[PDB]
């Protein structure tokens, strides 16, 4: 078989994009590394980022917590790469986050929490989409985190992180991915037949 | 904006958790610092306008090339003596506001994040303003650890400088 | 994210003048009540479990409908989700009576969550409700001295009464 | 079409077009890739603004969805699936032909028999399309939020 | 390990940055807190034994079933009291711990991280050791600042329990 | 992402067949002024630091309202920033007039940075005739003979015009 | 669109640098190879027609089989001959668009980039296509160096298809 | 990562008892101490770019083989990433000194680039005798007082040169 | 080291293909540069020291207040003179090997990485460079094509320095 490229799409203008010419100052995301060799609470601190990230902080469940991937990242076993990985290919991960969505939504929501940026344009989600679809939502995340841009930003060490949300000049940045993306769409919201109206007002 | 109280937060949300007596710590030694920089940055207020024209003579002194030369740059004509002194004062000013705000995030921010790239655009020699800011903190007459931490503060420019 | 200090500092520099004497004067007596500011603070801080656990206790009493099958924290898992948004809320509310200013709450929740209490299909009136109410318990919380020397919690009780109402306003 | 009665306001006097109203003859025609455009995006969204909007009428009227009703199920209320989307379909229609005609030819004058057979109230029917409109306009830009509703507030004096 | 001065150091390298006066205003609060927090933790270790056997006398006060049931989870038997009394000392001892260390992290380090999967796992009870560490807090005896930030330790394991 | 080349071959794609006599005509005189389109693109290219530093001399000389504090571009930082816009517009006009096609600076810059000068508050007017002047600098420096020998390069300054009227028109 | 002009603008703005003097070599480089390739491409568009039926009835000579067997994806009927030297005239249309764009990038994407998984569905065999491309670089009747590169090109295409 | 006082934790936990009294006497010294330690600490700060300046200048004044074609740092880039090392190994030295244990400046540097140094082709003598004239040029800066109340800043020099003996003998 | 030939092979490899006629343009175009930039930096070789010299005698005039005033970062002293017109010859073999590697990469790797943060620690005016690349750049002495390739590596130099 022919390995199909992924499909050309057009790049917008980003924060990303342009050089920072910036003096650290509390804006800037904490960097967690595994590189300074972590204290036991380090790691702990480090873990705690990654499912942060990955899954969002209402997801961060005592059932949700994948304790062989931990103590594999913690014994040097598998990279921060690797573990970011095995969380986003996770069957908590799938069935939350996935199944709950189209392939061109989880694509966005993929690119937001590994790639720590948000999508170009409509034809990336759609680029992504095919990708999820021939060689499934693990093959999708270890391209993604195969790509030069993950490599170059974040390395195999690094906790991806929201990059350039705020500029030094501004109070306001933009809106964290988490609050952005939340689990699943308006689309996903019909379907369950939930919220919006459940009561009768009164009776007179 | 790197400011104790704000990295205090930054920490506490990077964390995840509420604050601790960590932050307290933190505050009751901020408001220790305060309870002096306040009534310091004050008096760099009142002293403003006077460091300001002893910092350019003092930078006319020991660069005696640039009252000279014909060029944009330098500050032979008059303009250049009015934006000469205008970046003097937004140094001084800066300091100020560092001084206030009880960190280096003013200056980090306002000054810092850029200064490489313009002097390298603008044929602007670095050692001009660390020439100006040695003046101004040889002349700005505090006393005390408000006097060492505004120091603090210069030298950090100076560092930053180059 | 900004302080009192760097909100001054901001508006001095937009200004471009010098911070003018009333500011200072203005800036001291908030550095001889910042500490004042913590203490209800950490008071506030230090019983946010029970608060947050006191405020769903009430919210989940007031409307069953919630529990009620079929309602939006009826879930197991959407339960602790809900506890989680409290818990964050509150957390947020207690950073930005910590550094004193607004735009550390603002910054961190507001903007987006309403927009994702839409998109959810979360009723944003009930957890409106709940902060008002999580609110209300933390003054009260607050404002009892216990083990306390006598002082005035007067416009810091105006200040976090402050924060929750924008909290509460901006989930809507 | 704006024309054709226009055409049938003219024929009872006896009379051509006159230049006062020839200028909203023109007017329609240069603006009317203004309408097909709002109306293409009624026509790429109709799934997504009859599938929320029919739980607003629920949400409002929860006794379609009781039993012993006239829609009730999962088959039945397809069928307001199989109703709803009629509605949908001939604002568009009211849209581009830029007045009631298509409405008025199609969706009026018979409901009165036609949901008294079917055994409707069509208060319960008319108020899903004012929760349609409320939902409508969300998509709508503010300037096209009046004159694409405007289609809107015929049907919903038709059915009352 | 959250302690002020290890998280102002883990702030100056993630930023990449030297230490500015930011940490210092940490250091000096840090150093005020120390001065009355070691005296306490001085107290506080004197008070040790008669607290921890009023908190498990309180305990077995407000839990009376728990001397009465047949059960290894239970202090019925003997090996239960000296069991139980030792996590009781093990408590007190990381609220000293901390009392030192100056910040929440010795608790966090060597209770908080696991104790939920532990009382999960062997059928015991969170809301004993609150009512311990209730009765510890209102026994300590101590008074003043040291008190308040004593206090706020052991609220903070109470928040951190349930 | 297209060449002058690429382009012709698109069209002949899109048309079906092969490419017609009269083109390839046209293609062999952008052969022959391929190289005369690109050594000026080179004494473009040459110059780009002072032609960057002289456009914002000027600009900066004209409107003083952005080095004015509260400016957009008053901030140090902002400073740079806008010095490091205007160097990268002009690095993507010079990316077209090597390619000989204006899709690539379609492509890298004018789709998005219109939106995102408005949502930045950039004032769109400034940068627009801060290219604008970068560009007449620039045909300005190109079009001078300093020991090159003699040609009509009449279409290239057509071009290159064309070019900087398009970035400073999708800019506005 | 792999052609040397788009290549080194890609290499120039991954790189995130202005032009240098090595896409100057790539151009004046370029501008030698188009001097000629131009009027080969012109010359291959007056010999098309007569070179696709040639190609055509060397496959057909080559694979007689492919004349007799009953089968839609066979030239037996008269659609597939149709059809088959329409693909015939692709190749031969993909063959001068890279001869003018002066690079495989046409050929890659209009031809190669699914030709396999095509072949794979359709029954069709690619040793059919390289015949026709064997015949067509041994009949086009160029001589010299727009020769050479022609071949290139064709061989290019050969040795993607197996 | 350890601080004096979490190493003092840490010991204890390990004996598995509480800390014992000469223990938090000395803790007691060391709290009285820890600004003195901080003081030093801050004009050693103060100076860092004038010390890592000097350092490399009497470096490459004392092995010209460095500066000499085809010397480790020799080339312009090779020579800033020289300079960036020593800038490294001087802030993790005052990191140490801040924390008051050798625990950060092992953690964040030693067991490493010895390594580091050995797979580059780096020779680590010159990097030692760098960081040796570097902490007695850092010594010198600490011990003369200007403008500062008199104290002891002997006990701290004996610590000082521990981190950069430490230092020094770990790059090798 | 961005040379042509190196930089063909990357893209070559990143795509993960084989070679096309793209790359042999690219090499045909290099050969053609190469034809005379071989000579010329023979030439440029046979000119160096006076060029060196002239370089220097223009610095030292254009900027006079570097000869006078004390400072280890002027060449008021000899040591400054043969530490500076080193680097004058620095910058004159770095021109020579991107003449001969064919593009900036020598010069890029070996000068540009760094320059700006030595110039910066150093208290060193790249104006100062600027002012001798024009010289060399004004007297080399070349003509034809391979001098305005020259000329274009000097005014490489000078944009990447200022
Ligand atoms: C006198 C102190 C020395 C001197 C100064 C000088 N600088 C410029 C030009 C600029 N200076 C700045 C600096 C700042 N802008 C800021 O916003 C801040 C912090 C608040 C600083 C430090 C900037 C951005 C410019 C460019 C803007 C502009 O061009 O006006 C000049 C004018 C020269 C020029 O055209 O670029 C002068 C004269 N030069 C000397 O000779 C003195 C030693
Ligand atoms: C209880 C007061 C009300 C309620 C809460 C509720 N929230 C969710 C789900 C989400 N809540 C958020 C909110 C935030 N995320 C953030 O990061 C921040 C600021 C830092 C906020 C305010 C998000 C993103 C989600 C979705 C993703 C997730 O794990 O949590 C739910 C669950 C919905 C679900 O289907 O899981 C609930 C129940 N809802 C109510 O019923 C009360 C009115
Ligand atoms: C507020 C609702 C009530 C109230 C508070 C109050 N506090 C003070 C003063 C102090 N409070 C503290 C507390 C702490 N300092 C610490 O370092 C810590 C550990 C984190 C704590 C808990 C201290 C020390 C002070 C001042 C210094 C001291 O007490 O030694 C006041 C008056 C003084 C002031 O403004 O700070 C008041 C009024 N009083 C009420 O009546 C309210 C109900
Ligand atoms: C000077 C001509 C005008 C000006 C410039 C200005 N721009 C910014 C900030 C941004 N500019 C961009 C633009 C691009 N990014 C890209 O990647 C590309 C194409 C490859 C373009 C055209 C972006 C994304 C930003 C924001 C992120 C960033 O670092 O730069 C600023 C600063 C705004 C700030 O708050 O930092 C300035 C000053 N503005 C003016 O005042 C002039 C009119
Ligand atoms: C898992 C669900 C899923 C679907 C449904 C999906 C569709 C899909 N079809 C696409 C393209 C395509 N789809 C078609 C199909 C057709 N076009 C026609 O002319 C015919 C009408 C029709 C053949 C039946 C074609 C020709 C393209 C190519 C468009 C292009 O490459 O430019 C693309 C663009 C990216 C790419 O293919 O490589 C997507 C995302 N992707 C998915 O992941
Ligand atoms: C240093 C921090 C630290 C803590 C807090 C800690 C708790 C702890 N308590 C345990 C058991 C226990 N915990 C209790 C305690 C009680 N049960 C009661 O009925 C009383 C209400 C309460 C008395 C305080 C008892 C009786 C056991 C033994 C039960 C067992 O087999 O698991 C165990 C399992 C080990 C074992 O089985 O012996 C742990 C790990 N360990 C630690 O290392
Ligand atoms: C990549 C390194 C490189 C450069 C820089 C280069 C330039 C270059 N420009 C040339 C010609 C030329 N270049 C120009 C350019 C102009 N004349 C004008 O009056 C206009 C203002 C201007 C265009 C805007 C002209 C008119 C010629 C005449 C010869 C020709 O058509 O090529 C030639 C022809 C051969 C020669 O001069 O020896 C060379 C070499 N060749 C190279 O290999
Ligand atoms: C522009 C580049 C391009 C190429 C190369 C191309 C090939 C191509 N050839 C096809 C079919 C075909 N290809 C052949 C060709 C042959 N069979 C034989 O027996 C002969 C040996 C050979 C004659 C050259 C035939 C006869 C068909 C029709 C068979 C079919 O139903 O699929 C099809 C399927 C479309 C269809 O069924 O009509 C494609 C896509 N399409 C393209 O767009
Ligand atoms: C946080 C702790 C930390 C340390 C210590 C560290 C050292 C370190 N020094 C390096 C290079 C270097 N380090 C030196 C330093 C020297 N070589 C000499 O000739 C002198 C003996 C000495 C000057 C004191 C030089 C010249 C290089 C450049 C090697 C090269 O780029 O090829 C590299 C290779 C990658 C690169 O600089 O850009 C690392 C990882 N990195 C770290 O992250
Ligand atoms: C973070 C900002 C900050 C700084 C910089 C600071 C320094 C500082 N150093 C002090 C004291 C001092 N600092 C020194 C330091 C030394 N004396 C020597 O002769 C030695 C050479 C040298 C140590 C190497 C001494 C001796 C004292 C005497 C008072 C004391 O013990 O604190 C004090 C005591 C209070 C005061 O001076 O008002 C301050 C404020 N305080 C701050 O808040
Ligand atoms: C191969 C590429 C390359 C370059 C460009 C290079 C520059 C370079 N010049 C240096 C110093 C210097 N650079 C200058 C140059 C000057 N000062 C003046 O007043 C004159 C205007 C100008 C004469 C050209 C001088 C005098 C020094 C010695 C000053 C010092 O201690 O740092 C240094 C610091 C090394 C040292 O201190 O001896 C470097 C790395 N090194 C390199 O490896």
């Amino acid at each position: 078989m022919v390995p199909l490229p992924l499909l050309s799409y057009t790049t917008t203008s980003f924060n990303t994009r342009v050089a920072g010419y910036e003096v650290p100052g509390d804006e800037q995301p904490q960097i967690y590394t595994a590189e300074n060799m972590p204290s036991g609470s380090e790691w702990d601190t480090l873990i705690w980022a990654a499912y942060r990230q990955i899954f969002s902080e209402h997801q961060m469940l005592k059932s949700n917590r994948q304790t062989f991937l931990e103590s594999q990242l913690k014994f040097g076993q598998i990279t921060v790469r690797d573990f970011i990985g095995g969380l986003a290919t996770s069957a908590p991960f799938l069935e939350r986050n996935y199944q709950t969505n189209s392939n061109y939504r989880f694509a966005e929501m993929c690119v937001q929490r590994i790639l720590g940026r948000d999508v170009y344009n409509e034809r990336e989600k759609i680029a992504w989409s095919i990708v999820i679809a021939n060689k499934g939502p693990k093959g999708f995340i270890e391209e993604l985190l195969n790509s030069d841009e993950y490599l170059d930003n974040f390395g195999y060490d690094t906790v991806p992180y929201q990059r350039r949300r705020v500029l030094p000049q501004r109070n306001v940045g933009e809106t964290p991915f988490n609050l952005k993306t939340p689990r699943y769409n308006e689309y996903h919201r019909t379907q369950l037949g939930f919220p919006q109206v459940i009561w009768q007002t009164s009776v007179r | 904006m790197k400011t104790p109280l704000t990295e205090a937060v930054s920490i506490a949300d990077s964390q995840g958790r509420f604050l601790s007596s960590t932050e307290i710590q933190v505050a009751f030694g901020r408001f220790r610092q305060a309870k002096a920089g306040l009534e310091a940055a004050k008096a760099l207020t009142s002293k403003a306008d006077s460091l300001i024209s002893g910092a350019a003579q003092a930078v006319y002194n020991k660069f005696p090339y640039t009252t000279q030369m014909q060029g944009p740059n330098y500050a032979a004509d008059q303009r250049g003596k009015d934006k000469c002194a205008r970046d003097i004062g937004y140094y001084l000013r800066m300091v100020t506001y560092c001084l206030i705000a009880g960190g280096t995030g003013p200056m980090d921010e306002y000054l810092i994040a850029g200064i490489d790239e313009i002097n390298r655009t603008f044929e602007l020699s670095p050692s001009w303003y660390i020439e100006a800011l040695k003046y101004i903190k040889a002349n700005h007459g505090l006393s005390g650890d408000a006097a060492v931490e505004a120091n603090s503060y210069l030298d950090y420019a100076i560092n930053a400088l180059s | 994210m900004f302080d009192a200090f760097t909100k001054v500092v901001s508006q001095a520099d937009t200004r471009g003048e010098m911070l003018s004497t009333a500011q200072i004067d203005a800036l001291s007596q908030m550095v001889a009540e910042s500490n004042k500011r913590l203490d209800s603070v950490n008071r506030i801080t230090s019983n946010a479990s029970t608060i947050v656990s006191n405020a769903a206790r009430s919210l989940f009493a007031e409307q069953p409908q919630l529990i009620a099958p079929g309602g939006n924290a009826y879930t197991s898992r959407r339960m602790a989700a809900c506890l989680r948004d409290m818990e964050i809320i509150l957390r947020y509310v207690t950073y930005a009576v910590f550094a004193g200013d607004a735009s550390v709450l603002e910054d961190r929740c507001l903007n987006g969550l309403r927009e994702t209490y839409l998109a959810l299909g979360t009723p944003g009136s009930s957890v409106a409700v709940g902060v008002g109410k999580m609110k209300e318990a933390a003054l009260a919380i607050v404002n009892d001295p216990a083990g306390i020397t006598p002082g005035d919690c007067s416009a810091l009780a105006s200040e976090i009464a402050g924060y929750f109402d924008r909290a509460a306003a901006a989930v809507s | 079409s704006i024309v054709t009665k226009s055409i049938v306001n003219a024929d009872a006097e006896a009379r051509y077009l006159s230049p006062g109203e020839l200028d909203r003859i023109k007017s329609f025609v240069t603006s009317g890739e203004r309408r097909v455009r709002i109306a293409e995006t009624m026509t790429g969204a109709r799934e997504r603004i009859i599938k929320e909007a029919g739980n607003q009428l629920f949400q409002k009227r929860p006794d379609v969805v009781s039993p012993g009703g006239n829609a009730y199920g999962e088959e039945m209320t397809a069928t307001c699936l199989r109703d709803l989307d009629y509605y949908l379909r001939l604002i568009t229609y009211g849209i581009v032909a830029g007045d009631v005609t298509p409405i008025e030819e199609i969706g009026v004058v018979g409901v009165r028999e036609m949901y008294k057979s079917l055994g409707t109230p069509i208060e319960a029917v008319a108020e899903g399309v004012r929760a349609m409109k409320s939902v409508a306009t969300s998509l709508l830009s503010g300037e096209d939020a009046a004159e694409a509703g405007a289609y809107f507030d015929y049907l919903i004096g038709a059915m009352s």
